[PDB]
């Protein structure tokens, strides 16, 4: 149902059954009595239920809001730009907080499905992790309980002013 | 209701309080110059009428 583009699966390697004992495993007729006796009528109710569902099938959307001009085009006073403007930026936060948590759930995900080879065949997630964090952290950071997004405008300006400074020596 | 409703009451509220505080700053500002100058219609402190000047002729002639 998910974009698997936007939570990556490998691709699954599952060894092949090769026993070797002629002992009867266990696990299997387990697992055979556990899909006769709850798979198949788990099945059968989710059947009906979704058999109920198509029955009825209607819609939701995903409202879209188009872009507005930010605080930066926008005059000192002029409230109704800066009600605006806020709250687009209001929006574009709540945003990139979901990025952040889709890029941990990423990270997340390869910790544990690596098993023990965790740490070198998640590089690729703790460097996504790491260039997403400092972004939030340069962006959305130290504004405090009242931030708005006069402050991230006001932060961004002292940054720039910074990068001007080590660039001119 | 609509998310819209909530938004452009806001926006309605915003302008009207705006407008407010703006005539504040220039109502004080406007009784500041009027009190220090006197040349509005506020403040205008009374002085003598000048209808209540005889203009006949009195007993002495230089008046």
């Amino acid at each position: 149902s998910w974009d698997k583009d936007v939570y990556p699966e490998p691709p699954r390697r599952t060894p092949a059954p090769a026993p070797q004992t002629s002992l009867p495993n266990p696990v299997t007729y387990l697992t055979k009595i556990f899909d006769l006796l709850v798979d198949r009528p788990v099945t059968l109710a989710r059947e009906f239920i979704e058999q109920q569902h198509a029955k009825n099938r209607y819609y939701y959307y995903h409202r879209e809001f188009r872009r507005v001009p930010d605080i930066t085009e926008c005059e000192e006073k002029d409230i109704l730009c800066m009600f605006e403007a806020e709250m687009q930026w209001r929006r574009d936060y709540k945003v990139d907080q979901e990025i952040v948590n889709i890029i941990q759930e990423r990270l997340k995900a390869c910790q544990q499905r690596e098993g023990e080879s965790y740490r070198q065949n998640c590089a690729k997630e703790l460097e996504q992790f790491t260039q997403v964090s400092k972004a939030f952290q340069d962006r959305y950071s130290d504004l405090g309980a009242h931030y708005s997004a006069r402050k991230c405008l006001a932060k961004q300006k002292q940054r720039m002013l910074a990068e001007r400074k080590a660039a001119k020596e | 209701d609509g998310p819209e409703k909530n938004y452009e009451k806001t926006m309605a509220i915003l302008q009207i309080e705006a407008e407010k505080a703006e005539l504040r700053l220039k109502e004080l500002e406007v009784r500041r110059l009027m009190r220090a100058r006197g040349d509005g219609p506020w403040y205008q402190y009374p002085t003598i009428d000048k209808a209540l000047i005889d203009h006949s002729p009195k007993t002495t002639p230089d008046n």
